[PDB]
């Protein structure tokens, strides 16, 4: 028959055994079914779509054709799939449990937002997207099995006996899909190979030494692998990772590139507070970078002392990256550029080392970015504020060291002092009046008297890397164009509006420079507004602050392109803005940060740097 | 806390050299922001008697510089008669975190050994003292006996 009768056919048989009846060897065998194209939802119970719901115990489903239908938020256990055709299909949060997979197509849509689960299964032989939590399958023997078919037609590699798809050629959307685990809500091929539990490290390990080969092999240059640096790492720095020969040599270039572009951003400007992922899968490979690097930790002091006062207070930081951290910390203060400023009294334990235990010693000391003898000394409670400014924060609870000695901050004003010799906090000290200014414009794009929903929710995702709340629903569509097409008139940038935008900073009687500068980096905050971090997805985008954004930079453009890197660069960035939205937002900001960094932490949340 | 910290070393520093001129020091268990301590002169009009005295450490301290009061009336040319005393260690604008306690109070008690009637805080007094020592002397003496403090037995 029909699907629709294989449909209704089981919807009744699963709440039999909801109802006790035990299912003889006939009953419980649904094999060479076919459930193509059929929503799964509206005709079964409500409860099988909610979390601690009801398990499909015990069936067989060989040879079924699920392609193009819906398995949802659904938990199956103990099933057989053996030779079944999942391709194109639907399975958001999907879950199989105990039940064995073999030999099944399951490169299913990139529709589906959330990986499905496999806990206790096997996927001996069977084609995988290649995003998916493996964290508890278990593995096969890699069997003589030929490869899978294909008509050129790209190649696979073997994840120990499952197969994965290389792309067809290495775009720069090939590698932002299957490397960028962090544009993409923590999802990647790398993500999916780790995901494999803590003992298989040796097919685990195969696996990435077959997919750098591949890699090796594309020919990508040093530009076009950066925007995938710190997701690389992130995974292939840790163990077993590190036993690897083949995947230690080429990742090291990689890590020095890292190291390098983290020294430029972050030296300067204060790293947002860090949530686990970073704690657990990035700081441990600052620490060793530095580690590598012994000059650096001087050199780039502002960064260093970040990396460690972050290390000894990250929540979730393992006891080794804490006594790295603190042992990397001996070093620098040993160093002939550092000692010199230890005033013996007062400093950490008073007797020469810092004193661990406690946040409210003095622990810190920071280097002047322009004098030899100029040394800030302060405690972790303290530092932690400065860099992560609060309204009451006090901006002046240190001792201020010139060469050695300890000097009055009474009568040398904070501004002045973070301007000249330690750059890190200005950018946080001007948080209260850049954030009220900030708040002052989207109060102007958003009504507080008619929208009061979304300007909480726009101001709320200024002090968070990533939100929850999106907004690609229809219902948001119509609610977002009916506030923003009336500031665009034409596809430009309405005349009142963008008035009203310079009274907002004072930029009113500027110079049309700064002013260019300013259209430009609110431009790249509604670029970051609209990608997978904020407000987007994957790939949705929410077309007016899209079209917004767009929009900004034009009279930028338009005020002065000496801003833009280039004719042609600014051609691009103009069609891009026509997940293509996340790697624009990131561009801009590079620019922005190397030609007017001033400019552009005066815009930029702290939170989102 | 930080204040906190800072004090409690400050403080045993200075239960460590006793310095024969200030005692007894006690820390009120309501704020130990706030100490008393006890001065006794070395040199006259000022031997007759000692004199209390409270020390309050604002909040943000050490960032932010102690007043001390006198609770003892003396007969003094750079001290309030409500107490009040100007030391330029502790003055705002010219107050490092650094400074040590031990030696505020040092200064403190060579201002009243002491005294400069160049820059006073009491003409009455100060013209009194340049210009007629003797006098002065006889009146600050008086004062201690009648206002001042029990000196110490040991």
């Amino acid at each position: 028959s029909s699907p629709a009768d294989w449909a209704k056919k089981l919807t009744d048989a699963v709440l039999r055994q909801k109802a006790g009846e035990t299912l003889t060897a006939a009953d419980r065998d649904f094999s060479n079914a076919d459930f193509r194209n059929i929503t799964f939802s509206k005709i079964l119970p409500p409860s099988f779509m909610e979390r601690d719901g009801d398990i499909i115990k015990g069936f067989n489903f060989s040879n079924s054709k699920f392609t193009y239908s819906d398995i949802s938020h659904l938990h199956f256990d103990e099933c057989r799939f053996t030779y079944s055709t999942l391709s194109d299909v639907v399975c958001s949060n999907t879950k199989f449990s105990n039940s064995d997979m073999n030999e099944v197509f399951l490169q299913y849509s990139i529709t589906t937002q959330q990986q499905p689960s496999f806990i206790d299964t096997t996927l001996k032989n069977t084609l995988i997207r290649h995003k998916a939590n493996l964290s508890g399958v278990i593995l096969n023997e890699p069997d003589n099995s030929s490869p899978p078919s294909v008509s050129g037609g790209g190649n696979f590699i073997r994840l120990g006996d499952i197969w994965l798809q290389m792309p067809l050629l290495w775009t720069e959307n090939a590698v932002d899909g299957f490397l960028n685990h962090e544009h993409n809500n923590g999802k990647s091929i790398l993500m999916t190979i780790d995901s494999l539990p803590d003992k298989y490290s040796q097919e685990k390990v195969q696996a990435m030494e077959d997919l750098v080969k591949s890699l090796r092999g594309g020919r990508l240059t040093e530009a076009c692998i950066r925007p995938v640096e710190s997701s690389l790492v992130s995974v292939l720095a840790h163990p077993p990772y590190t036993q690897s020969a083949l995947i230690s040599e080429w990742l090291g270039p990689v890590q020095e590139r890292f190291f390098a572009h983290q020294c430029q951003t972050y030296n300067d400007v204060p790293l947002p507070a860090p949530d686990t992922y970073y704690q657990q899968r990035i700081l441990p490979v600052l620490l060793d970078s530095f580690d590598r690097n012994s000059a650096a930790m001087t050199t780039h002091s502002g960064l260093f002392n970040q990396v460690i006062l972050h290390c000894m207070t990250g929540v979730d930081c393992t006891d080794g990256t804490r006594q790295k951290a603190a042992a990397l910390y001996e070093q620098y203060l040993a160093h002939p550029a550092v000692s010199p400023h230890i005033h013996n009294g007062l400093f950490g334990n008073y007797d020469g080392s810092p004193d661990w235990t406690t946040r409210a010693a003095d622990n810190f000391l920071l280097l002047s970015s322009q004098d030899s003898d100029t040394a800030m000394m302060l405690s972790t409670d303290t530092l932690l504020t400065m860099l992560n400014p609060t309204p009451d924060t006090a901006w002046d609870n240190f001792y201020l060291l010139r060469a050695g000695e300890n000097v009055s901050t009474a009568q040398i004003s904070p501004v002045e002092l973070f301007r000249h010799d330690f750059p890190v906090f200005l950018a946080a000290f001007n948080q209260q009046a850049t954030q009220r200014r900030f708040g002052e414009l989207i109060d102007i794009i958003l009504s507080t008297e008619e929208h009061g929903e979304l300007n909480q929710q726009f101001l709320a995702a200024t002090n968070q890397k990533h939100s929850t709340v999106k907004l690609i629903d229809d219902a948001s569509v119509s609610r977002l164009a009916t506030i923003f097409d009336p500031l665009l008139p034409e596809g430009k940038l309405s005349p009142a509006h963008y008035q009203h935008i310079l009274s907002a900073y004072h930029l009113t009687d500027a110079t049309p420079q700064k002013q260019a500068e300013t259209l430009f980096c609110l431009s790249t905050a509604f670029a970051r507004y609209s990608s997978s971090a904020i407000f987007g997805t994957e790939h949705d985008s929410p077309p007016a602050l899209r079209g917004y954004a767009e929009a900004l930079m034009q009279k930028a453009w338009e005020l002065s392109p000496a801003i833009f890197p280039s004719s042609e660069q600014f051609t691009e960035w103009s069609d891009r803005f026509h997940t293509c939205t996340s790697v624009v937002a990131d561009s801009m900001q590079r620019h922005a940060r190397k030609y007017f960094p001033s400019v552009l932490s005066s815009i930029l949340p702290l939170a989102w740097a | 806390m930080a204040a906190s910290r800072r004090l409690m070393k400050e403080l045993e520093e200075i239960r460590k050299c006793g310095m024969k001129n200030f005692r007894n020091i006690q820390v009120d268990e309501a704020n130990l922001l706030t100490w008393q301590g006890l001065i006794v002169p070395d040199n006259p009009p000022y031997d007759k008697g000692a004199f209390r005295i409270e020390i309050n450490f604002p909040a943000e301290y050490p960032f932010k510089p102690p007043k001390i009061t006198f609770k003892t009336k003396i007969y003094h040319p750079n001290i309030d008669e409500k107490g009040q005393v100007c030391l330029p260690v502790i003055s705002a604008e010219n107050w490092k975190p650094a400074t040590k306690t031990d030696q505020v109070i040092q200064s403190l008690i060579a201002l009243v050994n002491d005294p400069q009637p160049e820059h006073p805080l009491r003409a009455d007094l100060a013209e009194e003292y340049s210009k007629d020592r003797k006098k002065f002397c006889k009146n600050a003496e008086e004062f201690t006996k009648k206002y001042g403090e029990k000196r110490p037995v040991d």
